């Protein structure tokens, strides 16, 4: 299983008029930790994408989606929306059904027209209203999110919730850790925060 | 197994337990034998329903009759307050099945012990070749665990539903499940045996019931 | 997964549970498994659906005719044979119910297929009405939900009647709503230690 | 898992991590990986903890029986030999550490293959390479007790940082001629930030 | 093979093991597992015996072709991106290149050294120091301790010497020493007396 | 499954059971196993290949006129060779049965039996089959044979579906377990 | 194959003057439900609660053999109460007696130490054991323990305004507060794990004795 | 092989074919498959176990008198459990047939069929067997049944050997292919 | 492990590699893979990790027991015969000893050195020089050339020194040097400065 | 099989054995294992003899085509590169030996995994260790032509004596700037006795 080769987790949460996406920073080669700066969250316009799994696959998919969203912006004269980007991700993934990338993608963003927070998991789209998890600690993340999450959290409360969930799931995962980054995404601003965590 | 018995289904109602099994021994996809009684009365308060290997089932039948004979030795109350209980029979059978599994020579069967204890409690417990034991308001083996259990659990969903369940309702649900099992199970038979153990009226064994 | 399809006197109804699992872990608790091929042709499985629906729409525009359930069935069959569904619908030739291929007055697929079939075998009768058909399909899905670990959450129902529009009853039943938690786990602000903070120029 | 034991003028320093993992799931961060066989003998677990825990506890019984018969404590050489013979006949890595009057401070390495090695430094586990390097670059015989305890702490910290299956906390033991002394449990998370601050290492880690 | 890379304040230092072993004998003890991609970019490689050199010369030919076509030098970042794309293409080809490479270069426009570690799968990452395979298991402790961003070339060479000494003591093979090359603003030079 | 086709004095009758199983589970117990590939040419398996055969026979009917049962069996072979019982009626051939076992060879027989239940009735069908049977005699023979096959085969059951192919046309007959089990 | 999986997740938390052992009551095989109420946490006497999670047949055998040894201990020591540490050593010897054909179970025992504080011991199927403040077993252990670490031990929590320099200090959790956390973690695990549900049985060991509490979980 | 034992109004008849094969090679075509384990108790396989059973039954007869067919099947089971057709005649039981399939279970039947050729006559024997047949009807029934089994089974052939167990005694009957094949 | 033996006019010289490697690291670099069986007999061993020492101390205890029981020393031939029988017994036991041994001894009655090579199967042979496993692949060429029956101990050590140098050059392993012992009429002595 | 080629002041010495074995059966004692690719190029076969033979004859054809086009002989580096690319694209051990004006005496080692090494000494085959040791002990650059031929003979003799699958006879080639010179076939049986008599080696062999 190539997904467990590199490790790492991505979690997205919806709040009150806001979304949060968070990931760990560990780039591992089995038990060996190689890099603590491998950010797995990317954005194309106002749409954020977290990718867990094989790191080379993560880089390849980030390049492919930058390519496709740039061409989309040139053709459409508008930035892609999170729902359209989710459809794009699903179609791109199933374009390699029998040659698949060993990834788990997580879409986070706010639709610029409607203003409603959007998150999605995956080819089959899991457009949840509360939280999406991905990575090696997906079970720990599921437990932490199912226990901690409550609807309509303000951006500060949403930050605290997603941070605690990520930190406590990463503490119990061998291949996740070495730092964490959280994006608090609102329509007007996006805040990036680096978390203090155990370095083992 | 080689010659095999199919599902045994059972449930407990307000005043006892009902257990049913069909009278067929399959040989792979060949419906070879049609006179296989797979409900084994032990005393007057216990019925043992066996599924799986018929040769191992006949072995268990011998073990149960020996157990009755041994209990009566030097026991003037063997037909009385010193008779074999459903819990005694199950514990012996569970011990045998677990000891066989630990010797890598398992009795390839699933056993449901149905009966009423001396104090009147309904006894309904299951044991398989692995020694795995559990009890439930409704029990079924093999194919009935997938199809008969949902129909029986619709009648008795939890323990508090048992006192609300009459013998007529329980027997009607068991017969309906047997008909459904005949329709959708290829290794099943039209003819089945039905045993009712009631704390008041005692053991009622019905043979050659037809779907 | 538990999917059933029941034909009644003037149509066909399909129903499904909404639980998605990744091993023993529930990934999506409200996955929609009733997929629309055409307005009156719906599919449920235990990408091929989206492509088949696209080609069905193109074929219907080309022929200027309503899509037929046999056409969708043939397309799905050929596509899958090139490389397990219940296809139901109403077309000008009536109501149809297929599995991928066997026809049926009632069908069930998935992990909870046997429990649902038990309920159907017990309660199905000829010449069901629409309400009775919905009740029967819902009860089969509920049996799958209660008795199969792979099935859970809600019941989604799609009803296709011959002379009417298809009605998709998303979350027709919701028998597994979580109770309120004992305590609120809202952290006080400042609980998490932050090493660095920066605004992202989107 | 990372276990280390080295010999210095003040005795033996035994440092271990406390993380146990079931695949990628961290089952526990507080696992004791040092057997206190007796007030003068320590054993370490690295793989096959149950075989280690049972037989090194049984090893304490044999030493006690040897105590009663000969009026003299068993030697580290004998204790390792019994454990090595036990392991061989059932054919993990364990360090037997003790400080008797005759032998002095003595460490024996016994693995599942039946090997039995005497030495001054040993590191076992998934992080043994990181621990070995920190020891090889800083170990001295004339090392003081305070500097040796920190060296045991530092070597485990390097392993915990770089190895995914090592971490949780450091348990320090100091085997002296009067018996071993437990020097406490040190959380790796707290230890890393302290060491990063005071030592200036881990410059690639943002703090 | 054993490949170490270390980026210091003004240069990148690469060390590559000298031994070539096929089967029962050590055929060569002076091999150079590096290729000059450009006047200010150097690539050192490790992995399967025949794949490493083939991939290295293919990459070198492509980079030279770009340089001639544009009359310009690709930045080390662009070179590392191209190499990562090539390895990612290979990993899903009919027979992938089992090659792990370290790319050390000097960006003449940023006036900064750059080191990139790319494995056979195609995972690229910019590192202050790097090693492939088991090589980092015996070196990462020492670099994590003593590496500083502002280290001079001499201090980086001393740290590399200590790392190679540790590798010689605890790794169970004989890699027959290392060849050390330095990439900086003046180009690529080799350290013979290591 | 238990499928059997019998040529008789006025044509051919194709009979089959209605049970399909996945192991011990009866997934469908009202299956229609007798498949029309052309107007009066029917086949049964012991499904895509049936579609391609129907395609080819429709093309043959458009271009070269009505095909015979031999033509249908030839198409079946050329698709399978590169267990099917093919039965059909033509005016000149007056009803033909072609069996194509798993190997892909084609045999023309007065009657054919196939499926997991045919083994139990090989002897009975050998003893009881007679050439030039009447329509009622043929129906009775198929009923008895398939009843025995259903009794002994766990994968055979349900209703006995029959297709009668004669010059008169196509007649569909259904026999429920309450009728054939007591035979 | 002499082994099997019957699901079930157990949770032992040692307080300062109490110990709780909680497990779901659902017995399963593959994707079927065998029983919705099959307890896996047992009061074994002497204020010791035990749960052998894993292979159900081996779990029954081990619990039966431990209850066997407690009776023999009372027979040999004149009804003397068995201490939790003595029980843990006894269980280690029971497990190692089958070293090469082990009980495929992870067992947790909970109770009070001789000083009166809550004690929890976890055992490897082969015989290794360790005293713990908390331990989770079963399939849903990874969905329960990270939440308790956050909520009981305040992991990754800091005092607000201290810039993450002062950790949130540990506090006395009452058994009522621990029960609330146990209930919430199990309801969360029920949502996301198909093997968890149908009811939660919690055995609370205090100086007063062993108290049993049952709570209903979701039945899907 | 094709072996069958049938109880009738005066006792039991055991019938078998005489062909043993190693693949397609007929190694022995005059095999005697009906084996005597006791005076009027005979068995057939579908050889060491037959020696141990005869040993045990001889031991039983010296100590506990004449054993019944059930006792022989009991001894067969206790050795097999820790495909046999056991047929025998006793004055009180007036002829009994016990089948012990490969699993080791024992079944008492009015008639039994076993072997690779028994599958082809499951339908035929069910339709044609009748309780309380005459001796000639029983011989005819076995002759017709085994001939069909021989016709369809490649491992069955040769002569049809029959052992008649009645109160009169043991009668050995042989039927050559020139007689039963034309039936 | 690397074990060389060489019998010269008046003595037997044994050389054994010093390295102990378990998995990823070289645990020891000064091991002595020899056991003194008697005052004039020495046995050096190589093979599986735990079998070599376990078998060697079992042999040593048995030879010591014979010496005490008889108040006499077994001849090197008798010692080699006993060791061969033990290895021959093991090869068909429940779990054989995977141990290859060289037995060098001085026969105080014949006043002649003796060297015996016994493999794990139990193949004993008297040799003027011997090596186990791949060790002879890099030494036999040199011994076939320069060995003479009348060589003195110094010439044997120079020949042994040359043999070790070739092993370091061409074997793909790092055995961390050798420990050299000499058996002659004066007993067993070790050469530290090799 | 044992093939060797070494570089000295007088050019390149190529020495091979001639034994081919089908398992334990010696099929032939007179197999040519040196390919005369062209009057200035030699190749050696060690495993995969058919691929070597076909592809080195084709290499000779390619060299002739290069000669015709560029009015210049192909280089040893170019021929080795072509052969290595061919081997890699179909992914044996072969030495390409030549002496051109630009490069001088040049030996390239190409094996089945695609490696291509330049060097002064190479030995391939089952007996490569014995011959390689003889070379390492006796090789010099200032070696004379006669001494180099004897050194090749002696290395092949050692390999043939100690290795079961090497033997038969020694074929000597001497690559000079004027092209290679065949120095004859030398029976290993006679050569061993001659070397034992003149050299005093092989004292363990009774003669």
């Amino acid at each position: 299983d190539p997904s467990s080769i590199n490790g790492g987790i991505v979690v997205a949460m919806t709040g009150k008029d806001c979304v949060a996406i968070a990931c760990d920073l560990r780039l591992g080669s089995q038990s060996l930790g190689v890099s603590n700066k491998f950010e797995k969250i990317f954005h194309y316009g106002h749409v954020f994408l977290g990718i867990t799994g094989l790191a080379t696959d993560v880089t390849t998919l980030n390049e492919m989606f930058r390519y496709k969203t740039n061409l989309y912006k040139l053709k459409e004269e508008r930035a892609i929306e999170p729902e359209t980007f989710t459809q794009l991700v699903s179609s791109s993934l199933y374009e390699r059904r029998f040659g698949p990338y060993f990834v788990g993608p997580v879409v986070a963003g706010i639709n610029s027209k409607s203003g409603k927070p959007f998150i999605a998991g995956f080819g089959c789209i899991d457009e949840a209203k509360d939280f999406i998890v991905s990575g090696t600690a997906s079970d720990q993340l599921f437990g932490m999110c199912e226990s901690l999450y409550e609807p309509n959290l303000e951006p500060e409360d949403l930050f605290e919730t997603i941070s605690q969930a990520l930190l406590n799931a990463a503490d119990r995962d061998a291949l996740s850790g070495w730092g964490a980054v959280v994006y608090i995404i609102k329509k007007d601003e996006v805040v990036k925060r680096y978390l203090k965590m155990r370095q083992d | 197994p080689i010659v095999t018995g199919t599902s045994v289904i059972s449930m407990k109602y307000d005043n006892g337990v009902i257990i049913a099994a069909d009278n067929l021994g399959s040989y792979g996809s060949l419906l070879r034998f049609n006179g296989v009684e797979r409900l084994i009365p032990v005393g007057d308060n216990t019925v043992v329903g066996i599924s799986g290997d018929i040769s191992d089932m006949q072995h268990i039948e011998r073990l149960l009759k020996d157990l009755v004979t041994e209990n009566a030795y030097d026991n003037p109350l063997a037909d009385a307050e010193e008779a074999l209980e459903p819990s005694y029979i199950f514990e012996y059978l569970a011990t045998v099945m677990y000891q066989r599994r630990s010797k890598m020579n398992p009795l390839w069967n699933a056993i449901i012990v149905a009966g009423v204890q001396s104090n009147g409690d309904q006894f309904l417990r299951y044991v398989n070749l692995l020694g795995v034991t559990y009890s439930s308001p409704t029990l079924a083996t093999g194919f009935g665990a997938h199809m008969a259990n949902p129909l029986l659990r619709k009648v008795v969903d939890r323990e508090s539903d048992i006192p609300k369940t009459t013998v007529q309702v329980a027997e009607e649900a068991i017969v309906n499940a047997m008909r459904v099992l005949y329709y959708r199970d290829a290794r099943s038979s039209r003819n089945f045996s039905l045993a009712i153990i009631d704390k008041n009226t005692g053991l009622t064994f019905k043979k050659n019931l037809q779907v | 997964t538990t999917i059933v399809g029941v034909k009644f006197n003037n149509g066909v109804v399909i129903a499904a549970d909404t639980r998605s699992t990744q091993g023993p872990i529930v990934a999506d608790k409200n996955c929609a498994k009733l997929h629309r091929i055409s307005p009156k042709i719906w599919c449920a499985g235990a990408a091929v659906t989206q492509l088949i629906g696209s080609n069905i729409e193109l074929h219907s525009l080309y022929t200027s005719r309503e899509p037929r359930v046999v056409s969708a069935l043939q397309m799905l069959k050929q596509h899958l044979f090139k490389y397990y569904l219940i296809v139901a619908g109403v077309d000008p030739t009536g109501s149809h119910l297929f599995s991928i291929t066997d026809v049926g007055y009632y069908l069930s697929l998935g992990s909870g297929s046997l429990a649902a079939m038990a309920v159907l075998e017990s309660h199905w009768k000829q010449d069901l009405t629409k309400e009775e058909a919905i009740k029967l399909a819902s009860d089969a899905i509920q049996a799958g939900i209660w008795n199969d670990l792979g099935s859970g959450s809600n019941v989604d129902v799609c009803v296709m009647e011959i002379g009417k529009d298809a009605e998709y009853l998303r979350n027709y039943l919701t028998p597994n709503v979580r109770e309120e938690k004992q305590k609120s786990y809202k952290f006080p602000r400042g609980t998490t230690a932050v090493l660095k903070e920066s605004i992202v120029n989107i | 898992t990372t276990t280390l034991a080295f010999r210095f003028q003040g005795g033996i320093i035994v440092a271990v991590d406390s993380r146990a993992t079931a695949g990628n799931w961290v089952a526990s961060q507080t696992v004791k990986k040092v057997i206190e066989i007796n007030p003068f003998l320590l054993g370490t677990m690295a793989g096959g903890a149950a075989d280690c825990q049972f037989w090194e506890t049984w090893l304490g019984s044999q030493c006690r029986l040897h105590e009663l018969r000969e009026k003299e404590r068993i030697s580290v050489a004998a204790a390792s030999k019994i454990l090595s013979n036990l392991v061989y006949q059932y054919k993990m890595g364990t360090m037997i550490c003790g400080y008797t009057r005759k032998e002095g401070p003595t460490i024996y390495y016994v693995d599942s293959d039946g090997t039995r090695l005497k030495g001054d430094i040993f590191c076992v586990g998934s992080g043994q390479t990181f621990a070995y390097g920190v020891l090889d670059s800083n170990y001295k015989w004339d090392l003081s007790v305070e500097d040796a305890l920190y060296l045991g702490k530092r070597s485990i910290l390097a392993a915990a940082h770089r190895d995914a299956y090592s971490g949780g906390s450091v348990n320090l033991y100091h085997v002296t001629e009067d018996g071993w002394i437990y020097h406490g449990n040190h959380d790796v998370g707290e230890l890393f930030w302290k060491v990063k601050e005071e030592e200036g290492s881990f410059n690639n880690v943002i703090g | 093979d054993i490949i170490l890379g270390i980026r210091v304040q003004d240069s990148v230092i690469l060390a590559s093991s000298k031994a070539v072993t096929r089967g029962i004998s050590v055929l060569k003890d002076s091999d150079d597992k590096t290729r000059q991609l450009s006047p200010h970019t150097l690539m050192s490689f490790a992995g399967e015996a025949g794949d490493t050199v083939q991939f290295a010369e293919y990459i070198q030919a492509n980079i030279q072709l770009y340089s001639i076509r544009e009359d310009y030098e690709l930045s080390p970042q662009a070179v590392s991106s191209f190499v990562r794309q090539e390895l990612a293409k290979s990993i899903r080809s009919r027979r992938p290149y089992q090659v792990n490479v370290l790319i050390g270069g000097y960006d003449k426009k940023k006036n900064k050294p750059e080191l990139y570690q790319i494995d056979y799968l195609g995972t690229k990452v910019e590192l202050p120091y790097g090693a492939h395979g088991y090589s980092g298991f015996y070196t990462f402790f020492l670099l994590d301790h003593h590496y500083r961003p502002d280290m001079t070339t001499e201090e980086g060479l001393d740290l590399l010497k200590l790392c190679v000494q540790e590798l010689e003591k605890r790794m169970p093979m004989d890699f027959k020493g290392v060849i050390v090359k330095i990439v900086d603003k003046d180009g690529i030079r080799q350290v013979d007396d290591f | 499954t238990s499928i059997m086709a019998v040529t008789f004095k006025d044509g051919v009758i194709l009979g089959a059971d209605s049970r399909t199983t996945t192991g011990a589970y009866i997934a469908n117990r009202v299956t229609d196993k007798l498949t029309r590939v052309h107007d009066k040419i029917w086949c049964c398996r012991s499904q895509a290949i049936a579609d391609i055969v129907q395609y080819h026979l429709e093309l043959y009917t458009s271009q070269y006129g009505t095909p015979s049962t031999e033509t249908a069996a030839s198409v079946f072979k050329e698709l399978c060779y590169e267990g099917i019982i093919v039965a059909g009626y033509d005016d000149k051939n007056k009803g033909e049965v072609y069996t194509i076992p798993l190997g892909g060879s084609v045999h023309k027989l007065p009657y054919a039996i196939a499926g997991s239940g045919s083994t139990f009735i090989y002897g009975y069908c050998d003893k009881n089959f007679r050439e030039n049977m009447s329509k009622e005699e043929t129906v009775d023979f198929i009923k008895h044979s398939l009843s025995q096959a259903i009794k002994w085969d766990g994968s055979s059951g349900g209703v006995i579906r029959m297709v009668v192919l004669t010059a008169a046309g196509v007649e569909r007959l259904i026999f429920y377990p309450d009728e054939y089990e007591q035979l | 194959n002499p082994y099997g999986d019957n699901g079930g997740t157990i949770l032992g938390i040692a307080g300062e003057d109490f110990a709780v052992l909680a497990g779901d009551t659902r017995n399963i095989t593959d994707y079927s439900i065998n029983s919705r109420y099959e307890p896996k946490v047992f009061d074994c006497g002497d204020n010791i609660v035990m749960s052998a999670n894993g292979f159900a047949a081996d779990g029954d055998a081990l619990v039966k053999r431990f209850k066997n040894s407690v009776k023999w201990y009372h027979f040999d020591h004149n009804d003397k109460k068995l201490s939790i540490n003595s029980a843990a050593r006894n269980i280690q010897h029971l497990l190692y007696g089958k070293r090469f054909f082990p009980y495929y179970v992870h067992t947790i025992i909970a109770g009070l130490d001789e000083d009166g504080k809550g004690a929890v011991y976890s055992f490897d199927p082969v015989g290794s054991y360790e005293r713990e403040q908390c331990r989770a077993g079963g399939a849903a252990a990874s969905l329960i323990m990270p939440f308790l670490d956050n909520q009981v031990n305040f992991k990754n929590q800091y005092e607000p305004g201290t810039n993450g320099k002062v950790k949130k200090p540990l506090k006395y959790l009452s058994v009522e507060e621990v029960i609330k956390l146990v209930r919430d973690s199990f309801t969360s695990a029920t949502e996301r794990h198909i093997q968890v549900g149908d009811g939660l049985e919690i055995l609370i060991v205090t100086k007063d004795g062993v108290r049993k509490e049952f709570y209903e979980l979701k039945r899907d």
